[PDB]
Order: structure tokens, then sequence, then C-alpha cells
DNA sequence: GTCCTATCGATCTTCGGAAGAGATTCAGAG
DNA sequence: CTCTGAATCTCTTCCCGCGCGCCGTAGGAC
């Protein structure tokens, strides 16, 4: 039975840590002592932690800490580091399984609301609602180009609330 | 990248020309291709009024307001281009309408 | 302001909010092409005040007639730019946090007040062990740090007729637990309970300290931060140098560390991370 | 080198130091003990406020000197207000007090 | 509160 | 080439300061 | 069985001015 453990890497080199970890496993051929290696990703939690299905021998512990760009395990102590939990592994796999299905909000662009844009050359500019292109599923938002509050129209996808 | 379309409307033609030229220069300088300055038609709104305070119907004045249009389109808005345009403030009395999308 | 004495004390969280004019949210300072301050970052003109001499950032107002209006294009107040050096903001921390000074002065003011050794509160505060509180119908003491092995023991040798926590919340709870005057009234008698010089004196210290916390207005939980004030931006200016480069202006790298960590910790709290992950970020925040 | 008036630093308004900048000489720590060792109090008050740090008083002083009034309004130095905020930027409530 | 400034603090404290 | 995000979460911070004082750790025993 | 002696650890301090000289976030990903 292989239980889960948490590994800390240099945050930013995490995929390379995962690849080097799989390669160190297939070098030192303790293939019966490692199950998987998880870096979950949403359309990226957790920011710098690598999940490893593993067992605990001191040889495999030295193996994972001899993988480069790995600080160490995170647990109660450094002698016998800590697995996490049954329901916590199940919930992380639940949200990893709820992969897609991530659209946007359903709120309305109230006239007068001060907005910022989401895409385009005018992306992320200090905008303020000027009118309601409602039944178009569209938008129009004031902006400061040429110093005037010029009337500029935006797609509904260009809101930021 | 969708391209920014700009409509200039002014009662004076020289002023509108000045605005359009400045905008074109700014765009063309920042690299993006200005695709204009096309003069759209002028709206000649004519009025005919009685000049007398009371009778005499044939004594009349014909006035007219002439609205000049200029369409300046700029293809692919870049960083330099958008920021330059934003920085540049035009002459007052020239209505600009930035249609994009 | 004219004055004739100076007073110092610990600042309660509501006082620290009172000094604030806004709450900082983003780990940023000024843009990297144009050089406006990025709003709700460490320079946001509507948190602290306007950059231009007596005129506003959004451009809407530029004359003394408007002095003290607040705009609705970006929200800045039009006022003396001089006051940009006067006004503070704050950060709301996603957890309590121990203030390093009171953790590692000459003794520790925390530890001394608790009668708990410095290394052991640090052993809580950097998340190395639990500490047990409200121990109730179980075989456990009043502070008595217990290793995660020894908590996993108590989690089933006992139910929850006790508690133990980890990190700064646990110390905050311990300080909050202080029946402070009653502890002093006892200890000033327990002074007499031996003639042992080798604690009568470091106990004289402890019985002084308790009475000093009593006689001031102070309260012990304030050793622990919760709102962290941020320095008014003109005192830590991000000046440009030779060409388009900002001078590395140290504090703005430190607050940047904090606020990044706090942004992550609010995320991982509300997304409900497991203990080991939050003990990671909570350690990294306290250590920042 | 000599300086009447010119630059001031940003974090605290004391003068710049240098010849490569038009700086004012440091009336450093030991000089202040030297004034205190004469009776000289007004000289010192001036030297470390009106001549130095008090953002109001120095412009009122300058105008009083061109007017030839030979009088000062001394206030309280802005570097000391920097200190207060740098302590109050710790959770340490330091404050001025009245009586 | 020394020297000339003592004499002022003293007068301030005497007219009291 | 530009923009955004993070640090040895798979090492090795220098031995060549003295001091001087305190906080904190241990003797021989009543 | 821990009470006054002593023993090892860290923290803190080290002149005042002054003038030059230079040197001044990176790495990775899209
Ligand atoms: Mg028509
Ligand atoms: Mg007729
Ligand atoms: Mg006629
Ligand atoms: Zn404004």
């Amino acid at each position: 039975k292989k239980r889960w453990y948490v590994v800390q890497a240099f945050s930013g080199f995490e995929g390379r840590v995962a690849t080097s970890l799989r390669e160190h496993i297939k070098l030192h051929n303790m293939e019966d002592l490692f199950g998987e290696v998880m870096v979950p990703t949403e359309e990226k939690f957790f920011p710098g932690y690598v999940l490893v299905q593993m067992v605990m021998n001191d040889a495999s512990w030295h193996l994972v800490r001899s993988v480069p760009r790995v600080m160490g395990f995170i647990g109660g102590t450094s002698d016998r580091p800590a697995p996490i939990s049954d329901k916590e592994v199940d919930a992380i796999m639940n949200r990893l399984q709820q992969v897609g299905d991530a659209p946007r909000p359903k709120t309305l662009f109230e006239p007068g609301e001060m907005v910022r844009v989401n895409d385009g050359p005018f992306a992320d500019f200090n905008g303020v609602v000027e009118e309601v292109d409602y039944e178009k599923s569209r938008l129009k938002v004031s902006v400061s180009i040429f110093g005037r509050a010029t009337p500029v129209e935006l797609d509904f996808s260009q809101v930021e609330k | 990248n969708q391209r920014i379309r700009i409509r200039l409307k002014a009662f004076d033609h020289r002023l509108i020309d000045q605005a359009t030229a400045e905008i074109v220069e700014t765009a063309k300088r920042t690299g993006a291709q200005v695709r204009g300055p096309i003069p759209l038609p002028t709206r000649k709104e004519r009025f005919t009024v009685l000049i007398s305070p009371h009778v005499n119907k044939d004594a009349r004045d014909q006035y007219e307001i002439r609205t000049h249009l200029r369409l300046v389109d700029i293809v692919e808005p870049t960083e330099k281009t958008v920021d330059a345009l934003m920085r540049l403030d035009l002459a007052a009395g020239v209505d600009v309408q930035i249609s994009l999308g | 302001e004219e004055f004739d004495a100076i007073k110092i004390a610990l600042a309660s969280p509501d006082m620290i909010r009172s000094w604030s004019f806004g709450e900082v949210k983003k780990p940023e300072t000024i843009n990297y092409r144009t050089f406006k301050p990025e709003r709700d970052g460490l320079f946001c003109a509507r948190i602290f005040g306007p950059v231009k001499d007596y005129e506003c950032l959004c451009g809407k107002y530029k004359r003394l007639k408007h002095r003290g209006v607040i705009c609705e294009k970006c929200g800045v107040e039009v006022t003396q730019t001089k006051v940009r050096r006067e006004r503070m903001g704050h950060i709301e921390l996603a957890s309590p946090t121990a203030h390093i000074w009171f953790l590692k002065s000459l003794p520790s003011r925390i530890g001394l007040l608790l009668d708990m050794p410095l290394r052991d509160i640090e052993r809580v505060l950097y998340f190395e062990s639990y500490v047990v509180i409200e121990g109730g119908m179980t075989n456990l003491e009043r502070q008595q740090i217990l290793t995660e092995e020894q908590y996993l023991d108590a989690l089933e040798e006992f139910g929850d007729e006790f508690d133990a926590k980890m990190g700064a919340e646990a110390i905050q709870a311990l300080l909050k637990s202080m029946d402070l005057e009653q502890e002093c009234e006892q200890l000033r008698e327990e002074l007499n309970e031996t003639n042992s010089e080798t604690k009568r004196k470091k106990l004289t210290k402890r019985i002084k300290l308790l009475e000093a916390f009593v006689q001031s207005g102070n309260k012990p939980e304030w050793m622990i931060l919760t709102v962290l004030p941020v320095l008014p931006p003109d005192l830590r200016p991000l000046v440009p140098l030779d060409g388009g480069r900002f001078a590395t202006s140290d504090l703005n790298d430190l607050y940047r560390r904090v606020i990044n960590r706090n942004n992550r910790l609010k995320r991982l709290l509300d997304l409900a991370a497991p203990d080991i992950i939050v003990r990671n970020e909570k350690r990294m925040l306290q250590e920042a | 080198h000599a300086r009447s008036t010119g630059s001031y630093s940003l974090v605290t308004q004391q003068p710049l130091g240098g010849k490569a900048q038009f700086g004012g000489q440091r009336f450093g720590e030991m000089e202040v003990w030297a004034l205190e060792a004469y009776g000289a109090a007004y000289t010192l008050q001036e030297m470390l406020t009106v001549k130095s740090d008090d953002v109001n008083g120095r412009t009122k002083m300058y105008k009083n000197i061109v007017d030839g009034n030979h009088q000062m309004e001394p206030g309280m130095p802005e570097s000391f207000n920097v200190l207060l905020k740098e302590i109050r930027s710790l959770g340490i409530n330091i404050e001025l007090e009245d009586e | 509160p020394a020297g000339t400034g003592y004499a002022y603090h003293q007068d301030r404290m005497r007219r009291r």
C-alpha cells in the first residue's frame, strides 16, 4: 500500500522537478516504491508543491531528497515525515476530476460601474460604464483616449467585476 | 488583433484635417498601419428663416451647418500605438468616436 | 501639533486600522512602461494621496476650487501632495502573526509572560509542534508543547475535551487566556514560597511584567499582529535612476514578499487547503 | 565649498552632502555636544531645525532674512516625524502627548 | 533646558 | 524579445574578533 | 531531586568629518 506525501520544490521549476523525479525512479529502479507524481492544474494550485504516491523507507527518502531542486518533505518531523489524509486526497482528486466547466460570472454590468477591460489593445484600462448594450450581449464603456470620455463599445467578454 | 476605427466629426474642415493628420502621424510613427484618412460626406443641414420680426414673407436667410467626416482606421493596435494615441489629446471642438470590435 | 510629552504603547488592531487610509491588496508599486502608481498597490494615489502638487491623477480636477473633492473616475482625493508622506495604510493578514521583536528581545516578552521557554514558543511559531490549551478532562497541561506524534496520540486517546493548536493563533489564544491580575496576585505570593534567589529574581521580573501589562492600558494579545501597518510611501520612494530603472528600494521588496504570501494564504484558505499545505504557507508568511 | 541653499533629500528634508552636489556641511553629533557645552541653546535650536529640517521654518526664515528681520519660528523637524512614522510602522503606537 | 535655554525653562517654570 | 513571477520545497552563507554581558545549561550535594 | 555554583551559546558594540572612484533583479515562458 502506497500513501501520499508532499514535496517542496523551487517554485517555478516544478514540471522539471517532476520529470527529474520520474527519471531518478527509473534510474535507481525502485519501481515498486513509487506510484505517481501529481502537479494539479486549473485552467495552478498548489503553488510549488509536488504530490508523490510513495512508501516510506529511508532509501526512498534519500532518493526523493537527492532529486535536484527539491528542498524536502513537509510534515510533523524530519525523521518520519507525514502523509496527508484519505479525504484530503479524495477532495484533491475530486477538484482535479472537476477539470473543465469553468466559464464566467452571471452578474450584470450596472450603469455607472467603473470597469476594467479583459482583452484587446484596451485590455485592463480604467473604464466606467456609460451605456447598456444589453440585448446584444455586448457592452459600451467610457475610456480616456485623447483625454475625452470617448464612447467605445466592448464585447460582453470584456468586463472585469 | 481587431483594428481600431476612428470617426472624426467637425463643423470646420481645416480643424478636422489637422486632427486626422496628427492621429495618422502618431499611428504611422508607432509602426501600425493607418488605413485612412478617408473623408466621409459632409452633412449640409440647411435652414431657411424669416428675418423680419413681423410681416414680409419673401425676405429670408438661408444658413447651413456643414458636418465633415473623417474615417481613420488603424490595423493591429500595438503598445506604442495605443499609448501614443492615448497621450495625444486633440483640439477641442472635434468629436471623436473610437469604434473597435 | 504642539506637545509636551511622548508616550509609547502597543497598538491594538483597531488603532492600526484607524491610522489607515486604505488597505493594500496588490503586490505592486508602479507600472513598467508608463510610471503611474498601480492602484491598490503600495503607492496607490487613492490610498495615500495624489502625486501631483495640488491636482488629481484621473485628470478631472486641477484647481484649488476642487480642494477636497474625491473623484469617481479612479477615486483619488484632490489635496496637498505633501500629505502623501503623512498617511498610512494597512494590510489585513490572513492569520495572526507574532511580532519578531517581542519574540526575541532580551528575554522574550511573550515567553516570560507565559512562563514558556523561547525555544518552545518558537517551536510553535515556526510550526514545529503543537501547544495544548483548555485541556479539560484529559491528561494534558496548560501549555506543554506536544509533538505531532504526541498530538496524534491525544486525538484518539482523547476526543476533543481539550485543545491544541499550532502557529501564531495558538500563542494568541494562550495570551488571551491570561487571567492576568489573578496570575499576578498568585505569583506575588508564590514569591514567598521559597527563599530561592535563583528564581525569586527572574520571578521578580515576571511579577513586574504582569503588573506593567496591568497598569498600562495594554493587553497581551497585541504582541501578535493582525493588521500590519505599511509605511507611508514618500518615506520609501521608488526613485528612478540612470534611465528607465527604479532604484531597488528595499522595503518595497519586503512588503512585496508579505503581500504575495498573504495573497496566496487568503487563496489557499478560502479554497480550503489541507493542514500540510496551509502550514507551509503560514510558515512562509510568518517567516516573511 | 559653500552653500546658501539648494537641494534637499527626499526621505527626510535635510540638505544633500557633497561638492559634486551642492551640499551642506554635517553639523554632526560631536558638534552638538560642543554647543551644549557652551550655554548656547538658541544656536543649537537653529542649527538643527531652522537651518536644517523644519520645512516651514526655513522658508519663513529665509524671507525674514531677506526682510532683515532677524527672527525665527522653529517648529519641529520633519526627520523626527519620519521617526514617528517609522516606529508607528511597527506595531508600536508611539505618539506625541499634550500635558 | 540648559544654559540660555535653562534660563527660559526657569522663567516659564517660575511664572507658575 | 518582452513580460511576469520568484528565490538550494535535490546547496553550503567562511574560519583571521574580543569582549562582555546576559540567557540559558549543567555540577556535588542536603 | 533539584538548589546555588559554574558553562556554552547568542547579541551587541567598536572615532568624526571628507573627498573621490565604480556598480546597481534574473530566468523562464509565451
Ligand atoms: Mg445623414
Ligand atoms: Mg408667398
Ligand atoms: Mg430681398
Ligand atoms: Zn480626479
